[PDB]
């Protein structure tokens, strides 16, 4: 026969090697594929899309999840209050572990991007307020007070006719890709914080609630991207399913 | 020729595989064309709107 | 943009504070094609008879309300003449216009979900401890045009989570901003026609994810209505009425 | 001569009308200049999320940014990149004594829904179109390689399953089957979408079959055949009993992969195979939690 020479590699199985197999069934034709509505191309389309940042990941009782989804905005003492904190790591354990971007990230050693987050505020349409989201650069400790949380990126949020305002976490990293960034040595990947302040005050007629809900939603830019698959950090299942 | 019985038989993307059977679904998975539709899910909007504008007029 | 008027069939539905019009995945609702198809026969396009607004039961939006849901092809199988050729005919194939509504006042506040889940597949507490594999009965599966209330919300009764429910076409109602949801949803399904009876394509999902609120003396009623339309209805394999 | 509704009329139209276009995005998005925007009437930074759609919002609106050219690839969450991996899907036992196919033969019920890591990644969408590349890794309980003969017969639903290991069913005059020994490399094979559907379903809100819909037969509720593609048999090539105990396990590899309709990643810890029953006295939140809101 045809002298040849096998290397080293050889029998084994490979997982993620693509190579051709023997076909089980000769001349089989599979199904015609009718049109099927939200079809998926790419990943990268599901981490545009919005879904609810849990910011306030406090509550874990039994009946009191349901209120992870809203924080609380109200009328304070007018001496620029701080509303909320969280850090803006993506794949980091904390509230985007409750966003579909959050879970994909999960499925990728490597992300890049730009990043956005959405508020909405529920309260009714006499409530009036200013607040001031804050994003905070790496290096940059939990900002004490508004005086210098606006220094970093930032957008002051007038309520109105317009619900929301969105804040963008812009790309500011000194490396192409950030690896999840975890406690201890990958904290050299954190993205940075975010911060609620009020930037006036959450004002209000007599008649109207003195407390309301904003609700944040998260997703990515048009420069995001991943790379390099692994398994998410949890598997969901203790014992073998039945 | 061959077989033309891949999942991917008649869809919108072109592949680039290797295969040494008569049927195609046996193929590699190959390479494939990089298109996307973000609006499909992300601005599912009838009617829409600039980021300039104020999404309710 | 706030105000819109849908028009379809002898119904017609009138707002003042929309939010725009949502076209799940972006596809308008259209018949099957003539290579999509396999059933033979020519069917039925009854057209103005069953492409109209049919407006269900009211539900109240209370300061602990949970969430309510509905099974589509389902909510509609015992209604109008719509729901005689669901029961008729063998194969159903259809789209919807779904318009959610509900009013309040510029001093009361909350926000609800109006989301499009397909396939929605319910599940169990399985015994509380998780280990009794007990399933839903069918009346919950199918509730009818009643709806079902949600016992754990956050997890959808189907172990996923709300928090993700918008990677569906969806839609909020904030009291301060629209009083209605309008989603028009196409045929979705892995099969070009199926029964209206065994199968619910999708469910439509209302949860409060900000809770109502309001000092007392104003209003204490809040009712959630929906409304909904077949759209390009086509129905097949025709014999006696079957209810199930 | 014809009713002008008729004429006029548009029921019929069988083309889709979209309003989305799929554009080429092999890379990351670039970043062009953005000077300081001192103006009124246009407000990039205002949206409505009840309007259901994502922020169009950019970074240059937003901040003075500079030019980047991103060359970024795309190219790893296609969707075949990130389902063409094989994982393990089952597990199968030939033990020499026990109460669990004991005598030399085994079905496995082709259900992919057995293992978490697997199972949550395909149920990321409805429905889903692929071909896929099944690997058999054969040994002993304590991985040890031994010189034994195996069987693997696909019996497709309505073919006859074995009873035994002398089961006049192994003949595979039609089935398609496997013979290797533990010492070969593992048996690897194609398999294509063999589905009467256009597509698997992963979710399947609905019955079977009419009728009454009992509490006894609850069973079958979200239970499609379409995607019971039958039995995966084994069995020690003999008519004695084998003097090894066996352990097969299976890798699945999607190929040429189309999929629909995304859907919430599972939240809860599974539970059984045919459902998304979860503990409701162990209902988790989705992730970590901590003690403040305004603290870290
Ligand atoms: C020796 C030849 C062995 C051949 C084995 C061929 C196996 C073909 C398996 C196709 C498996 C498709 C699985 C798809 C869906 C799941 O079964 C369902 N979601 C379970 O509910
Ligand atoms: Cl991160
Ligand atoms: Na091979
Ligand atoms: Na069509
Ligand atoms: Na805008
Ligand atoms: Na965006
Ligand atoms: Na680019
Ligand atoms: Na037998």
């Amino acid at each position: 026969g045809f002298p040849t020479e096998p290397k080293p590699g050889t029998n084994q199985f490979l997982t993620t090697d693509d190579g051709v197999s023997a076909p089980i069934l000769p001349n089989f034709h599979p199904t015609p594929c009718i049109h099927i509505p939200g079809e998926v191309r790419n990943l990268l389309e599901l981490c545009q899309v919005e879904t609810i940042l849990e910011v306030n990941n406090v509550p874990t009782n039994a009946t009191s999840l349901m209120e992870r989804l809203r924080f609380p905005v109200s009328a304070q003492a007018g001496k620029g209050e701080l509303c909320a904190v969280f850090r803006a790591d993506p794949g980091r354990d904390g509230p985007w572990q409750s966003t579909m971007l959050g879970q994909l990230c999960g499925y990728y050693t490597q992300w890049s991007g730009s990043l956005e987050v959405t508020f909405m505020f529920t309260g009714s349409f006499m409530a009036t307020g200013k607040m001031l989201i804050a994003y905070t650069p790496p290096g940059g400790p939990l900002p004490k007070d508004r005086a210098t949380a606006m220094l970093g990126t930032h957008v002051i949020w007038d309520f109105g006719l317009q619900s929301s305002v969105t804040l963008v976490i812009p790309w500011i990293s000194n490396t192409h890709y950030r690896a999840h960034a975890r406690d201890g040595v990958f904290d050299y990947y954190t993205t940075g914080l975010v911060s609620i302040w009020y930037q006036t005050n959450y004002v209000v007629p007599i008649g109207a609630p003195n407390t309301a809900y904003i609700i944040a939603l998260a997703a990515a830019q048009k420069n995001f991207t991943m790379k390099l698959c692994k398994d998410t950090s949890h598997i969901l299942q203790t014992a073998s399913i039945q | 020729h061959e077989n033309s019985n891949s999942a991917t038989e008649g869809s919108t993307i072109n592949y680039t595989t290797i295969n040494y059977y008569k049927d195609s679904y046996a193929a590699t998975a190959g390479k494939q064309s990089l298109k996307q539709d973000p609006d499909k899910f992300a601005n599912p909007v009838k009617d829409i709107f600039t980021e300039m504008a104020a999404p309710l007029k | 943009d706030r105000v819109a008027q849908l028009t379809i069939g002898n119904s017609t539905i009138t707002t003042q504070e929309a939010a725009n019009i949502i076209v799940g995945y972006g596809e308008w609702p259209s018949y099957c094609s003539d290579d999509d198809a396999t059933a033979v026969d020519k069917p039925t396009r009854p057209d103005v008879s069953v492409n109209r607004f049919y407006t269900l039961d009211t539900k109240l939006w209370e300061k602990s309300s949970k969430g309510w849901y509905w099974k589509f092809p389902d909510v509609l199988t015992e209604t109008g003449v719509f729901g005689q050729n669901a029961q008729f005919h063998y194969l159903y194939r259809s789209g919807f216009c779904i318009h959610v509504q509900c009013n309040a006042s510029k001093f009361h506040q909350g926000a609800l979900l109006v989301a499009i889940l397909p396939e929605y597949v319910i599940g169990t507490v399985a015994g509380g401890t998780g280990t009794e594999d007990s399933h839903p009965p069918y009346k919950q599966t199918q509730p009818g045009a009643d709806g079902f209330e949600l016992q754990h919300p956050y997890v959808l009764d189907a172990g996923i989570p709300i928090s993700q429910l918008t990677v569906c076409p969806h839609q909020w109602i904030n009291l301060r901003t629209n009083n209605c949801a309008t989603i028009i949803v196409p045929y979705m399904n892995t099969l070009p026609f199926d029964s209206a009876l065994n199968h619910c394509n999708f469910g439509l999902l209302v949860v409060p994810i900000s809770p109502l609120d309001f000092d007392q003396g104003a209003t204490p009623v809040i009712p959630i209505t929906i409304t909904l339309a077949p759209m390009c209805s086509e129905f097949a394999g025709l014999r006696q009425a079957v209810t199930q | 001569d014809r009713v002008a509704d008729v004429i006029e009329s548009s029921i019929g139209d069988s083309v889709s009308r979209a309003l989305t276009q799929a554009l080429p995005a092999p890379t990351g998005q670039n970043t062009q200049v953005s000077s300081h925007r001192l103006d009124t009437g246009e407000v990039p930074a205002l949206q409505a999320a009840e309007i259901g759609a994502s922020s169009n919002t950019s970074d240059e609106s937003m901040i003075e940014t500079r030019c980047v050219l991103n060359s970024h690839s795309t190219a790893e969450t296609t969707l075949d990149s990130f389902f063409s991996r094989a994982g393990l899907v089952g597990e199968i036992d030939l033990p020499l004594e026990g109460t669990t196919n004991p005598n030399g033969y085994a079905n496995w019920d082709i259900d992919i829904t057995g293992y978490a890591q697997m199972r949550r990644k395909v149920e990321l969408f409805t429905y889903m179109r692929f071909d896929a590349e099944f690997t058999f890794v054969a040994c002993t309980p304590t991985g040890q390689v031994v010189p034994q003969l195996l069987q693997y017969m696909f019996v497709p639903p309505g073919a006859p399953k074995p009873e035994s290991r002398e089961s006049l069913a192994w003949q595979t005059a039609t089935n398609p089957s496997v013979f290797v020994k533990l010492t070969d490399p593992p048996a690897q094979v194609s398999v294509p979408f063999m589905s009467p559907a256009s597509a698997y379903q992963w979710f399947y809100d609905g019955y079977p079959t009419f009728g009454e819909h009992k509490q006894e037969k609850d069973l079958e509720y979200g239970a499609c055949p379409n995607n019971m593609m039958g039995t995966f048999s084994v069995r020690n090539v003999g008519s004695s009993k084998s003097k090894y105990p066996l352990v097969v396990r299976i890798y699945m590899r999607m190929k040429h992969v189309r999929a629909w309709i995304p859907r919430p990643m599972r939240n809860q810890n599974y539970l059984f195979k045919a459902n998304p029953n979860y503990a409701g006295n162990s209902i988790k939140p989705t992730g970590t939690s901590r003690t403040a809101i305004t603290t870290l």
